[PDB]
Order: structure tokens, then sequence, then C-alpha cells
RNA sequence: UACAUAGCUGAUUAGAGGUAGACGCAGAGAACUGAAACAUCUUAGUACCUGCAGGAAGAGAAAGAAAAUUCGAUUCCCUGA
RNA sequence: CCUGAGUACGGCGGAACACGAGAAAUUCCGUCGGAAUCCGCGGGGACCAUCCCGCAAGGCUAAAUACUCCCUAGUGACCGA
RNA sequence: GAAGAGACGGAGCCGCAGCGAAAGCGAGUCUGAAUAGGGCGAAUGAGUAUGUAGUCGUAGACCCGAAACCAUGUGAUCUA
RNA sequence: GGUAGCGGAGAAAUUCCAAACGAACUUGGAGAUAGCUGGUUCUCUCCGAAAUAGCUUUAGGGCUAGCCUCGGAAUUGAGAAUGAUGGAGGUAGAGCACUGUUUGGACUAGGGGCCCAUCUCGGGUUACCGAAUUCAGAUAAACUCCGAAUGCCAUUCAUUUA
RNA sequence: AAGCGACUGUUUAUCAAAAACACAGGUCUCUGCAAAAUCGUAAGAUGAAGUAUAGGGGCUGACGCCUGCCCGGUGCUGGAAGGUUAAGAGGAUGGGUUAGCUUCGGCGAAGCUCAGAAUUGAAGCCCCAGUAAACGGCGGCCGUAACUAUAACGGUCCUAAG
RNA sequence: UGAGUGUUUGUACCACAUGUACAGGAUAGGUAGGAGCCGAUGAGACCGGAACGCUAGUUUCGGAGGAGGCGCUGGUGGGAUACUACCCUUGUGUUAUGAACCCUCUAACCCGCACCACUAAUCGUGGUGGGAGACAGUGUCAGAUGGGCAGUUUGACUGGGGCGGUCGCCUCCUAAAAGGUAACGGAGGCGCCCAAAGGUUCCCUCAGAAUGGUUGGAAAUCAUUCGAAGAGUGUAAAGGCAGAAGGGAGCUUGACUGCGAGACCUACAAGUCGAGCAGGGACGAAAGUCGGGCUUAGUGAUCCGGUGGUUCCGCAUGGAAGG
RNA sequence: GUGGUGGCGAUAGCGAGAAGGAUACACCUGUUCCCAUGCCGAACACAGAAGUUAAGCUUCUUAGCGCCGAUUGUAGUGAAGGGUUUCCCUUUGUGAGAGUAGGACGUCGCCACG
RNA sequence: GCGGGGUGGAGCAGUCAGGUAGCUCGUCGGGCUCAUAACCCGAAGGUCGUAGGUUCAAAUCCUGCCCCCGCAACCA
RNA sequence: GGAGGUAUGACAA
């Protein structure tokens, strides 16, 4: 994999300029950027999706396993077996030679040629792609994740969002790459389903490309470590973990800096020099003189002086309730609940929060973390039971698949509020990194983690006073989730959370935890770990 | 900001019309139809 | 230092130096000047210096010129321009 | 069986070819690397194939050509203190 | 051949065809899709060898004049 | 006796190195170059400038054009002068129709302090200050409702001329 | 009686004899000997037939009392993890040619050939520390006491230091 | 410029070991052959050791003993059983090694060390020790540093020169009613912008003032009247435009291709305008308009280089390189 | 007489007043129709003929404004001269602007109905 | 003419690179103290010199204008 | 029991 002068500019707005990168056989790299830094786009470019408008792009020959980073279900009826079966061109080749067979009775004479050739490419295809993987596939799953066969016969648009996620990820190994390219292939997952995926990464013998913003995830693969620059619109290789990156990183800015510095004294030295022969008298001649010379130097540095890269701003968060919590903002009394066809999630289910509190639903990937969020909002209806709101309680839902936006309209049609004036909608989307003409562009072309910031910003101008988050914290990157997570921390109002991300958690610094599916109130602590082991 | 540009017909991959347009105003690729000299009809020119 | 060799002695041999302020071959090799400035370039491989010469020197008997189909060492003059 | 080896040639750095590295052959110098040998080798202006022409890395060779310090005999719309 | 004229020597040069970057076509040719227009040409012809004079180019180039630059040499009998 | 010029020597001054040293002297390149100064030699006849435009590391230089001279070709004679006729243009002058500048008068929105009334609400006042309007009066290179004399362009025109 | 220079000396032969140079003394720094330094392409010399109490270089200039603050910048000295970096080594890939295949198509082995990325690659530079008798540098604004002035004192900005 | 040691590594053979997913007799690497094969050259079964191990077992070593097993066959599975070959993964070693470093060696090279001879000799050349040593020195190439040294550059206008200002382009006044016309004369602008703010068809007419009118005020939006331009015309000024060039809507891309009689301007190079012809279009019923924008600034010669196209050339020829 | 449609510088206009609809033109009645309003059949579009000259429109009166504008004189000025020469004057030719006498409430055609 | 500055009472940030007016001292009120200082707790104080543009949005960008400071305003 | 060592606060009253 090798990438040359590489540009890339959509409409306004450039992904890299001139830039360069050379990746070795057999490295695991981490890619690594902030959130629209260009690292999905990478992939796009070694997958021929997307063509550079200046440069060369030079990928290896070999097969490719790509795990997108959002979910590709071409239809919502689509079974997981059948998502999965995609995978392998079994089925699309055996459909083009079952034609194959319908031309040969048809054609006599004429197109014999061309349908033998073309049997023949497929029957040797097909057999290099063994048929047998009919039964190797179904024990894939079992010795994967430990993914259950009901799932299986189950259409995956109806799975969690931990389970799509195993899928994804089986599914580019059942066919079977020579390189992978991994992009975030633990957003959703589990502790548990984490540990299986770095084991398995760890001990894969090719080429692994992976989009992550798990530091420690990364660290334990990689040993490569590519940097996307969002700044300087480049990229730039180092040897080493993600620490070593920074380090390197941290040191070359510092350097950098410090050389600016100089350069600019240099200059406001002579210009100082100018200046005082410019308002020294006429009749100086000698000064005068000192004066243009010096004028000369001044000209010529100020055109050799290095820009300083303008550092790349955080994003700002001042959430704030508009009404007051009450000691009861919710009441969830005996509620059960059950999916049409599935056994019962959780039986006279009761639980009343406080007021102010972090509440953390706990559990494991397909339990019913996010059916039971659902359940308060109002999007499923409780099979029993009740849930009442009190009319103090306001409330702001995060949902964990990103359902909030339409791909159609803008980022500022998205955000647009009855209560809110255009100014005021640009000033928060520039707190959120969404600058002049970002506005305009299409929710269909941005990035996950830009997107991710879309459905936040929507949270914090609903200023209400009870927070329904589902894994906030996904697609964001590192620097993000910890503004994200510190600002909840100081969040006046009560906060129902779900989060796989132990970082994240600590910083709200959880009060009562939610365990599911063994329904158990309990206050906040590290006995959570004792929980997440048994 | 407004940049030169230049009008590639589709059909033959001839660059026959030179223009400008501003980017911001106009992000993506800009498309006309002009006549191409080479096919001597109109066609459909695209920015490239 | 043993054989030797080196040194030393003798005999034998042929060089030294000068030109014709010219001509030839070679080593080394400027600057003013021109470019309307100037560094690449030009003056110029010139002036100067040094070596070797001969009456001439140098070159010369194709691992060539060509592609009319062919020519048949070298040198010099006309022409190509 | 013989037909010129640290050679031809190549990399690097210079130089000579009208040709200033240029697409640049051909020739030479320094340095390093470094062939084939008749079914062989070189050249025909990068390079390759075909075709044509030639046979390097050894030597010698008169004449046509350049010059006149001198000697002999003359010449001049050349000088005339 | 007298340091001559002259004789031989037709290789070569100029002119008799132009147009186009070039392949190429030719009283035309180039541009152009074009029998269109337009450009340059032909229609609408005089050249060439030599003498002479004017002017120009290369040469010191109408004559005299630097401060200087460069390359061999000669100078410490004054003076340090 | 030694140190020699791309140098020497210097208790240091650019100081000395054969009577002038910010780089000795001599010969050669060499007739260096000089957009600079000076000089350039007989006669008569015909005609006779320019000191301007443009561009220029250009400004006291140069190039093209303009102006002079010599020869030639050709024309529906195209030049000059004057007249007749027709036109383009905004100057002198003048004017205020616009735009600026501006004077006095009338009226006045409005603004100023005085008191009553103050919830500062309404007056009544300075011949208080006063926009706009209006009357009268000026003013203009970068004002014009107007507008010459001249000059200019042109005429198959006329007369004279070349 | 004052300035300058401690002093005797030296200097612009030929407009300057001085406060200029030298000087003894001070200090810094280089130099372990085929020393450093210098002349020279080299050989060979000086240094020195000397050896750190010696030799070269920079500055200051008897003697007496003293010689403050700043190592941020520039030099020098030390450091060696990292970044950057030449030739050379290396030769993945991509062109040119064509034996041979080929569905006008087009493909294409070997050889030769034109380019060539990864990787490797010293010093230096960046970076860290020290160094001022190394090159150098050595601040502002506002307010405060019993008349008034002034500010011992108080704020605050800047700097490597004021 | 040559020997070794060791270390870390890259390559290549050669030995070794390893292959357990579901089913499957069970630890099934792939392919091919395979009915037959192996064992008194010590088989089966048994026992101990060791290894691997997915914990199920597999491999190997040995004690005794002595003659046997395995395969085919059979069912499983996609794949079948022995054994052979070709190999393929994984991890052990041997060898060949190639590098990087490590020190050690000695014979090259070096000695302004000692002694010996040439020999009168502080030169030199040899000889013997000693020291050092593949370093150093030297050659070629490369990077760094390098006023120590060298060749040069370091504007012009200008009420002298300097300082300041200016240098190209557009508009006005100066400018003397054609055009042109200077000053370091008086004023300003430009180095763009517009996907409509272009084309076309259709449609519309402004700015202000008065009166009335919730929030609402001098002044937001609304209505009548008065209103010839006192508005607007992207952007300076001048000229022009209300038969619109100002404003709105629909459709569009003529902000076209090849040109172009003839004009203006002009030292040249350039600059400006252009009816009209053809090709193929936009709008409109048609007429007809359209080769950008109300007009006049919004720009830069050549050389050199990049990208795209091309029936052009291609140094013997075909290509190519390069034009 | 009216309605279309043009030429000519508004001497054609504007303002004010008066008269007329027989036809014609208009207002005028409606929105089912093609068609339409960034809302509105107001407009545009279409259908239609109950009423009215009220308005527009036509004709007529008026010089209030606007417009046109002779002559005389003057400013300037070409040419030729002068002076006491930043200016001024004379001869000759030309001659405005302003201010006025006055002009003028249009004229010249074609069509269709009368 | 050349520069530097106008942000709460004072000294300063922010400004380059448009989104949110801060830091130090001070003032006011209340605490602590026998009282004062220090200290502790609350509060006030600017729409960024001003007027216009640009923008969805200006302390920030553009133009002008007004103030304050240093310098210059002439050389043989 | 003894001995040598290890922040501010006029003035008078
Ligand atoms: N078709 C597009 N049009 C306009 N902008 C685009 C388009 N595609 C991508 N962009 C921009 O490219 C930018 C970077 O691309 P990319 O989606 O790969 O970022 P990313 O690093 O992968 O995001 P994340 O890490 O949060 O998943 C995005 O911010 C996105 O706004
Ligand atoms: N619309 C649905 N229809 C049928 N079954 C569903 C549906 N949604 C969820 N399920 C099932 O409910 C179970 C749990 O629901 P839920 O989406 O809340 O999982 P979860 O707690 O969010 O897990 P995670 O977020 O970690 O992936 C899943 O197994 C899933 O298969
Ligand atoms: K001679
Ligand atoms: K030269
Ligand atoms: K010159
Ligand atoms: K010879
Ligand atoms: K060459
Ligand atoms: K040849
Ligand atoms: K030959
Ligand atoms: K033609
Ligand atoms: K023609
Ligand atoms: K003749
Ligand atoms: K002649
Ligand atoms: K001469
Ligand atoms: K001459
Ligand atoms: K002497
Ligand atoms: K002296
Ligand atoms: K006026
Ligand atoms: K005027
Ligand atoms: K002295
Ligand atoms: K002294
Ligand atoms: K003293
Ligand atoms: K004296
Ligand atoms: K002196
Ligand atoms: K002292
Ligand atoms: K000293
Ligand atoms: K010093
Ligand atoms: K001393
Ligand atoms: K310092
Ligand atoms: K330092
Ligand atoms: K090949
Ligand atoms: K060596
Ligand atoms: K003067
Ligand atoms: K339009
Ligand atoms: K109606
Ligand atoms: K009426
Ligand atoms: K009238
Ligand atoms: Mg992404
Ligand atoms: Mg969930
Ligand atoms: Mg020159
Ligand atoms: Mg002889
Ligand atoms: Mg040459
Ligand atoms: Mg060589
Ligand atoms: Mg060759
Ligand atoms: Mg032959
Ligand atoms: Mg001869
Ligand atoms: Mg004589
Ligand atoms: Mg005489
Ligand atoms: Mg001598
Ligand atoms: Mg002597
Ligand atoms: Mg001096
Ligand atoms: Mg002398
Ligand atoms: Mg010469
Ligand atoms: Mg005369
Ligand atoms: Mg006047
Ligand atoms: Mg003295
Ligand atoms: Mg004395
Ligand atoms: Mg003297
Ligand atoms: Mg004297
Ligand atoms: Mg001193
Ligand atoms: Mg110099
Ligand atoms: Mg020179
Ligand atoms: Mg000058
Ligand atoms: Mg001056
Ligand atoms: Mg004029
Ligand atoms: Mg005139
Ligand atoms: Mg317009
Ligand atoms: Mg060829
Ligand atoms: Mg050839
Ligand atoms: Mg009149
Ligand atoms: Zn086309």
């Amino acid at each position: 994999m090798r990438g040359q002068k590489m540009n890339l500019t959509f409409g306004l707005e450039e992904v890299y300029e001139d830039a360069e990168f050379h990746l070795g056989d057999f490295d695991k790299v981490g890619i690594v950027g902030v959130n629209g830094a260009g690292k999905t786009t990478l992939f796009r470019l070694l997958l021929r999706e997307l063509k550079l408008d200046k440069g060369k792009i030079t990928i290896g020959n070999s097969r490719i396993g790509y795990l997108p980073q959002e979910i590709i279900i071409m239809d919502e009826k689509m079974t997981v077996l059948e998502f999965l079966a995609e995978g392998r061109p079994i089925k699309k080749m055996e459909t083009e030679l079952n034609y194959i067979y319908e031309k040969l009775t048809v054609v006599d004479d004429d197109k014999q040629d061309r349908l033998l050739k073309r049997m023949g490419w497929l029957q040797e295809q097909l057999e290099y792609f063994d048929c047998y993987e009919a039964e190797s596939i179904l024990l894939d799953l079992v010795d994967s994740m430990q993914i259950d066969f009901d799932l299986f016969d189950q259409p995956i648009s109806e799975l969690s969002g931990g389970q799509k996620s195993k899928i994804s990820f089986a599914k580019v190994l059942y066919s079977k790459p020579e390189i992978l390219l991994l992009d975030q292939p633990t957003n959703h997952l589990d502790s548990s389903t984490k540990e299986f995926v770095t084991k398995y990464l760890k001990s894969y013998r090719g080429s692994v490309l992976i989009i992550s913003h798990d530091i420690d995830f990364l660290n334990q693969i990689i040993d490569k470590i590519m940097y996307i620059d969002k700044v300087t619109h480049k990229i730039s290789i180092y040897e080493g973990d993600y620490y070593t990156y920074k380090k390197k990183y941290s040191e070359n800015q510092l350097l950098r800096e410090k050389m600016i510095i100089q350069q600019e004294k240099e200059v406001k030295e002579l210009a100082t020099f100018v200046q005082k022969a410019k308002q020294a008298s006429q009749t100086n001649h000698a000064l005068k003189r000192m004066g243009l010379e010096r004028a000369i130097r001044l000209d010529k540095k100020k055109k050799n002086l290095t820009k300083r890269d303008k550092v790349y701003k955080r994003v700002k968060m001042d959430i704030k309730p508009n009404r007051e919590v009450a000691r009861t903002p919710l009441k969830v009394e005996n509620v059960t609940f059950h999916y049409p066809g599935h056994p019962i999630l959780y039986k006279d289910l009761s639980f009343q929060i406080s007021g102010k509190e972090r509440f953390l639903v706990v559990g494991e990937n397909g339990v019913g973390k996010s059916t039971l969020l659902k359940l308060l909002m109002g999007i499923n209806i409780p099979d029993k039971g009740k849930i009442i709101f009190n009319d103090k309680t306001d409330v702001a839902y995060y949902s964990q698949e990103l359902e909030q936006l339409d791909e159609e309209k803008t980022i500022l049609e998205n955000v647009k509020s009855d209560e809110y004036t255009d100014w005021k909608l640009r000033a928060t989307l520039s707190n959120f990194l969404f600058y002049d003409d970002d506005v305009n562009k299409k929710v269909n072309v941005l990035s996950p983690g830009e997107k991710a910031r879309i459905v936040l910003c929507k949270v914090l101008l609903q200023k209400a006073n009870l927070l329904i988050l589902d894994q906030p914290t996904n697609h964001l990157d590192p620097e993000t989730q910890s503004i994200i997570g510190a600002n909840f921390n100081l969040f006046e109002g009560t906060i129902i959370v779900v989060s796989h991300n132990p970082s994240f958690v600590e910083q709200i610094g959880i009060n009562r935890m939610l365990i599911l599916p063994s329904g158990n109130i309990d206050n906040y602590s590290p006995e959570l770990l004792e929980y997440y082991s048994n | 900001m407004r940049v030169n540009i230049t009008l590639e017909c589709t059909s033959c991959k001839e660059r026959n019309y030179l223009t400008n347009k501003n980017k911001r105003n106009n992000p993506d690729r800009l498309e006309k139809q002009k006549y191409c000299p080479r096919e001597r009809k109109v066609t459909l020119h695209r920015e490239t």
C-alpha cells in the first residue's frame, strides 16, 4: 500500500493535500485521527470507491476484507444468515452460472465459446471458494463470539447494535480475506466480546489496518500508527503504539513552535529598527540609508516566515436544564415487555429515579438495554406495567444507532427548531466544529462521528432536565469523549446513561447501576466489575 | 473563492471550454450543455 | 648478512646547451572585453609559461562513411553553409 | 586451436566532440566495478528488435599541407631621410 | 600560362512555385466539418555575373585619451 | 646576508618595499573598454531639419514613428488656400433647471432656559436658536435649463494654386 | 592647577610625534609533543635542538581600591535519547523493445534497456546543559508623608536581566 | 585493506517435529498414486519416561516378550483412512552463509623511536628490535562548515542629490466646445465579482412627502394621494439608461465552435468594434434576440516547464526516446 | 362624429372648467370554461350585455404653469492694431445667455363604422 | 508625515485565526476583630473610543472620524 | 530537690 501526492477536496473543504504514505506488508497499522480527519475516506480510496483528484494511490492485488463503519443493510427483511452468506461470492456466481446453462441450451453454435469460458471460470472460481463453506460458516459463529443460532434466522435490522457489530465482524472473517481493513471493529461491543477481537487480531498473520478511537485496544494490536492530520491535510506514519505517536507528535509541534518564535523575534527586531529609521530626522542620512537596507531584509524575512498551523478547536458543551428536577423524575412500576415472538426481557421491572442522579443501565450485548430506554421514551409500549414521568421532567433522547437525523437534509435543517433563531443555531454549531458553509452540507455525506455531534447538539438545544443517553461516546474521537464525560459530570440534572466505555462512566460518576437481565437496582461502585464477571 | 476551471466533454473526454466558478457558491462540479466541436453537437460538459 | 644485493672503482655508451620573436604536438592555462549590468556563456583553449620535436609536424590503412546502393587509409583546397 | 583483459563496457566526477547533461549517442581523463570471445564483438546520435557496415583494446608509413632565421636570383601604379 | 590575360574545370550558388509546424499537396495551398470565409501566393515574371558608388555586419573599423584587469618576469644598493 | 607583490615587512600610520603603494616596477594580452570629452584637412550648385511621441536599469544613450534629402511607381488628382453647404463637440460668455458654496427677509416643524403644573404634564415667553418651504440676491476647473466666435471632419461642390 | 597617557620608548621617509602604538602587569583561551600555530601542493621548515612555571591566540594595560546584574539571543564547549539529512548500498514496482500467443482488439516470457519506492546511511542542523576579563544586553505605567513639593512606601505590565 | 572470536540479524538448503472446527471409529494439512503395505533387519499387545496437546488424545524414547498388524473392504463427511512421492502451515536444530556490531590478531601501510651498514652523514636507503595497525595517510565520490579567499550585484523619476512620494491599468478636472496634449498639477478607483448579478419570452416602475393607521418609536409592514426621476443601475468616476440598460417571474447556458467584409486606435508589439457566412443550439407563436454582465479597469511578452488532444515528425527500417 | 393606426421637436403637454355616448370606446355583470394572483377574477384571461356617462375617452373653453420665440442692445469672440499690459482699449466680422414683442390649448395621413 | 494606544476605578488580556467579555488590584455590603490591617462571603462596575460597512453573527474583519503618547518636519 | 554536658494600638488622666 502506497500513496503519492494524494489530493482530495470535496467541494470547498479539502481532505488530502500532497499527502503521502507507504505501508509495508504484514503491518498492523493503527489509523488515528479526529472525527472528519478522513480515515474512512482512506479506505474508500483503497477500495477504489473514491478517486483522488490528483496523485496516485497504489494497492496490492491481494483480496481485501473491509469492515464498514456503518452496517450495510440493503433490505430491512434480510436475515442474519442471508447477510453473512453475502460475504462469499458463492451465491452470486451460481446465479450467473445457472443462467450460463440456460444460454447453452438456447444457443447452439454462436455464443458457445464465450459461454464455455464463462462457465469454466465460474467453476474454477467456485471451487477456489470451496462450496463446503456452508458448514464452515455455521461453526464460525460458534467459535467466534458465541453467536446464538436463534439470531441466525432473525432479521438483521432487529439485532442490537452490539449484535450487529459481531455479525458484521464475522462477515469480514467469513470472506477469508488477505488484507484486513477494520473501521471501528469494536464500536458497540461489550468488554467480553472485545477480548475475542483483540486476541484474534493479535494472532492474525496478515496485514490489518484498524481505524479505532480506543487507545487501549489499539495498543495491544498496533505496531505502526498512521495519523491523519485534520489541519495539515497530510498523513504521518510512526513506529510504535498510540502513546509513542503522541510523544513523537507532541515533541514535533513543540520544536516547530520554538522555530516560529525565533523567526518572529528576528522579524520584530528588524521591524523595530526600520521604525526607528522611519521616524528619524530626514537629515540623518546614514540612518535613513540603513533603514531602507534593513527594510529589504525585513521583507525577505516576512516572505520566508513559517505560519503556525491553527490548532484544531475542541468541542465546547454547556448543557443546562431549563426547569428543575423533582425528587421522582421517572416512575417505572411492574413493567414487563417482550418483542413479539421472543422471550420476555424483564418481568415486573420496577425502579424509581431520585433526581440529579447518575443512573447506569448495565448489561451485555443484546440484553435489553436499548429496549428499556426505547420503552421509557414511548417508542415501545410496555406489555405490562406503567411508566410515569413527573410533569417537571423534560426528556432528551440520544439513540444508539443515530436514527434521529434526516440524511437528505442539511446540518442546519436538521437542527432547525421553533425555539431558536438562525444565528443562535450557528453559534452552537460552531461550538460543535461546524464552521460557516459546513452547515449546508447534507447529513448523508458526514462521517458517523460528525453526525454524533449533530445528535448531541439536538440534545443540548432541548435543555431538558432528564437525559436518556444510549452509548453517547460511540463514534466520538478520544478528545471529544473526555469533553462529553466531563461536561455531563457537571450537568445539573438526571442522567440515564448506557455505556460500555469504562472511562466515560467514571467521569460521569455513576450513582446507581441497574443490572440486566437480572433486575438489580444497586449503588454504583467497583462492584460493577463483579457483575460483569458474573 | 473564485477559480478558473475546464469543462470537459463527457462523450469524447475533450477539454473544450475554459471558464471560472466560485467554489463556495458552486461546490459541486459544474455541468453545462455546450457544443463539442469535435463531435459537432451539443453534449454534456462537466468540470474536471 | 650467509649466499647475495646495495654501495665503490674502472672501462664503455649518449645526453646536457643554443636556437628562427616562424611553423607542429602536448602539459598547464588568464583577464580586460561581449552579453550594452552580471554569475552560465563570450573573449578562448586565445595570450603567457613549460615539455618534446621535425624539416615539416600531426593524421593515416576502417570495430569508418553510408543507406541513390554503394564507397573503400590519411591529409589539405572548393562546396555543402 | 589462435585472432591484442583489468581491456571493452557500466556507476560516480570532469573533459573533447559545432552539441553548455540535455532525449543524448561517439571520443578521453580520474576512481570504483567489470565482459564476451566467431553461434563472437563494435557501430549506424537514448534504447530495443531486424537489417546493413565493420573487426577495438599493438606498431610504422612518402605525397598533397604550415612556416622562413638564413642563402641565391628577381619583382613592386611599395617608402624616399 | 609571364606572379598576366586566357583556356579547361558545371561540383556548387542564385533565379524559374508556392502554401503548411509537418506528413503533404501544388497555381495553388493552410486553417476549417465546409463547394464558406480568410491568410500567404498565382493571375499581374526577370533574373543573374561582374564593375562601381552609398549604407550596414564581422574585424581596433574615423583618430587620440583612462582609472583599471590579467599573465610572465625584475627589484630589500632606499626603506621595514 | 634573508624575507617579493594573490606577496613581504610593520612597537600598527594603509606604514615601507629604489624620490607618488587601499596593493611595486617592467614586458606582454593590447590598438583593453570608454553610451564620455577633444579632434576629423579642397571647392561650388540644389534642398534643407530636429530639439517631439512611444518604449527603454531609461533619462546628456538607444530603437520605431514624426520632421529632411535622393531615386522610382502609379492614380477617378487624392495636397494647400478660400468660399458655399452639412455635421460632431459643451469651451468663452451667461444661467440657476441639477449639484455644491452662499446672503437677507417671511413663515415655521423643531430645539433652548423661565414660571405655573409636574405623573413633567399643556402652556406662555425671549423680535432665544431654529430645519423645511417661500420671496429676493449671489457663486463654481472637477455645476449646467443654455451656449458662441474659432478650430475640426466631410462634400465626385465652386475659384485659385501645386 | 586641570584633562589624557603610568613610566624610558615607537609611529604616518616628504602637512599629524599625540590622548595613537608598544610596554611591564592582569585575565581569558588553545596546546601532552609528529603539540597547537604558521610558511609550503608536497617534501621540508619555523615553533623548538623548546615540553604546560612552555608555546600560540584574544582582550586589558604600571601601581592602589575595585570589576555589579543577565546564558533568553549569537558564538564556543559538552551531551546523544529523538526528529531531519548526502554519496554509497538496496532493488518492490512501472515503462521501451519482442520470441510467442492472439477475438482488427490486444496480451506478453527471457535478455537488453529507461526510471525507480521501501529499507540502510556520518557529521551537521533542530534539541538539552554550561559558558560573559566570550559576541552582546542591562525597562515602563499608576498611586502614595503634618504647608507645598518630593516619594522611603504600594499596585500592575514587560524582560534573559533591568 | 588482510586474518580471526563472539553477538544480533536476513537469506537458502538440509534435518527434524506440528496439523484435533461439525460429523466422523477419531488429532482428516493439500494433491497424486495406492491394494496392497509394513514386521525375527525384532510385529502385535503390555509397562515406564519425555514431548505436544484443542485435554480428547498424538509423537517419540526405553523395559520385557516374540510375530504379528495396517490398509482395501464397510459407514461418516466437502474431503478417508495403510504406505509412497510432491509438497503446504507452524516451531526446533545443522550447514551454507550475507550483513551490523564486538573486541583480538598480524603480514600490508605508518614511525620527527632505538641500534646496525652504506658512511665523513640528526638526509636518505636498507637491516634488526620496539610502537602502532587494517586504523591512520593517500586517491575518487558525497554532506557540512567555510568573507580565509575570489568574481560580481547592490533601480529610475527627482526644480542638485538625499529623505518622503511615484512606477502597470480605469474615470474625472487641468484640456483652451473634434482628437490629442505636460507638471513630484487637483480628485478617486483596479489586480475583481456574478451559475445569475448571463441569454431569452413575458410582466412591472422608482426615491421621497402628506394623511390615516396595535405592537411601532424620526424611521419596520399596510392604504390613498402627491410625486420625471430628485431612485436604481455588483464595484471609482464620467457618459447613459424610466420605450429601460432599473425590478420580477418561467425556461435555459450564446459566459457557443470555425471565422469575419470593413473600420477605430497605433512607432512596434498590442488594444477596440464589427455586420455577415457556416456548424449546432437557448428562448419565443412569430418577428426576432443571444459569441457574457449599461459602457469604460479586474492584467503580464518571450524563454522554460506541467496537463489534455492530435490522421504531424520519428536520424538504416519498425518501434521508442524526444519534438 | 366616433374608433383604430402612424408622421412631425409639447406651438401636440399640463392645470382648470363645460358638453356627449346613436354607433363606437369604455366603464360595467360574472368566474363554468382556457388562463391567473409570490394573497386577492383588483390585474391578466375568458364568458356576457342589466345599468351609466359617474370616471376614462372624445369634443369644446381657457394662456395659470410648461413649451416655442422675432427684433434691438449687450457679454464673449476670429482677424488686424494700440496701451500705462495679472488687465484694458480701437477697427472689422460674428454674436449669444438673459429679458422681452409675440406664438400656441396642434397639425399632416390611412383604415372601419357613420 | 512615521508609528504606538482607546475593553469596568487602575494595570492588563482577548483581537492575528468572527460566535463565549475575562485576569490582578480596587470600590460597595456583610462577616471575623476590643478596634484596624490582613483574611472570609456576597455584589456592583464596561454593550469594547466613536460613526459607518462586511457577515447568519463583530471587542475581533474593513473605512472613516475623535482623542492620548513617542518621533519627525531638513540636510553641504 | 538542686547543679556543669548533650501586624498594629494619639496624648493626658
Ligand atoms: N461526498 C462528500 N461531500 C462533501 N464532504 C464529504 C464528502 N465525503 C466526505 N466528506 C467529508 O470528508 C471528511 C472526512 O472523511 P471521513 O468520513 O472519512 O472522516 P472520518 O475520520 O472517517 O470520520 P470518523 O472518524 O468520525 O468516523 C468528512 O468530514 C466529511 O464531512
Ligand atoms: N425490533 C426488535 N424486534 C425483534 N427483536 C428485537 C428487536 N429489538 C431488539 N430485539 C431483541 O432484543 C434484544 C435486546 O434488545 P436491545 O436492542 O435493547 O439490546 P442492547 O441492550 O441494546 O445490547 P447492545 O446495545 O450492547 O448491542 C436483542 O437480542 C435483540 O435481538
Ligand atoms: K621565424
Ligand atoms: K569574465
Ligand atoms: K556594456
Ligand atoms: K609522421
Ligand atoms: K555526451
Ligand atoms: K556507423
Ligand atoms: K562500419
Ligand atoms: K477555402
Ligand atoms: K484561398
Ligand atoms: K542587368
Ligand atoms: K552592386
Ligand atoms: K581601425
Ligand atoms: K566602418
Ligand atoms: K636592505
Ligand atoms: K615602521
Ligand atoms: K443653483
Ligand atoms: K466650466
Ligand atoms: K600614548
Ligand atoms: K603605558
Ligand atoms: K589609568
Ligand atoms: K614626542
Ligand atoms: K601608532
Ligand atoms: K588594573
Ligand atoms: K596574553
Ligand atoms: K574584549
Ligand atoms: K599582555
Ligand atoms: K545570554
Ligand atoms: K547561550
Ligand atoms: K520485459
Ligand atoms: K584506511
Ligand atoms: K533648483
Ligand atoms: K431571467
Ligand atoms: K370584470
Ligand atoms: K364619461
Ligand atoms: K397648450
Ligand atoms: Mg470515519
Ligand atoms: Mg443497545
Ligand atoms: Mg559586459
Ligand atoms: Mg633535424
Ligand atoms: Mg563542449
Ligand atoms: Mg569510467
Ligand atoms: Mg558504445
Ligand atoms: Mg561486410
Ligand atoms: Mg607527410
Ligand atoms: Mg628614421
Ligand atoms: Mg629633405
Ligand atoms: Mg630577488
Ligand atoms: Mg641583497
Ligand atoms: Mg585609517
Ligand atoms: Mg618611496
Ligand atoms: Mg584582446
Ligand atoms: Mg531654401
Ligand atoms: Mg465662465
Ligand atoms: Mg606616554
Ligand atoms: Mg618619550
Ligand atoms: Mg610627515
Ligand atoms: Mg612632524
Ligand atoms: Mg587599550
Ligand atoms: Mg568580497
Ligand atoms: Mg568582469
Ligand atoms: Mg538618479
Ligand atoms: Mg528634491
Ligand atoms: Mg477635446
Ligand atoms: Mg480644442
Ligand atoms: Mg443589470
Ligand atoms: Mg528510426
Ligand atoms: Mg538510429
Ligand atoms: Mg435669445
Ligand atoms: Zn465531445
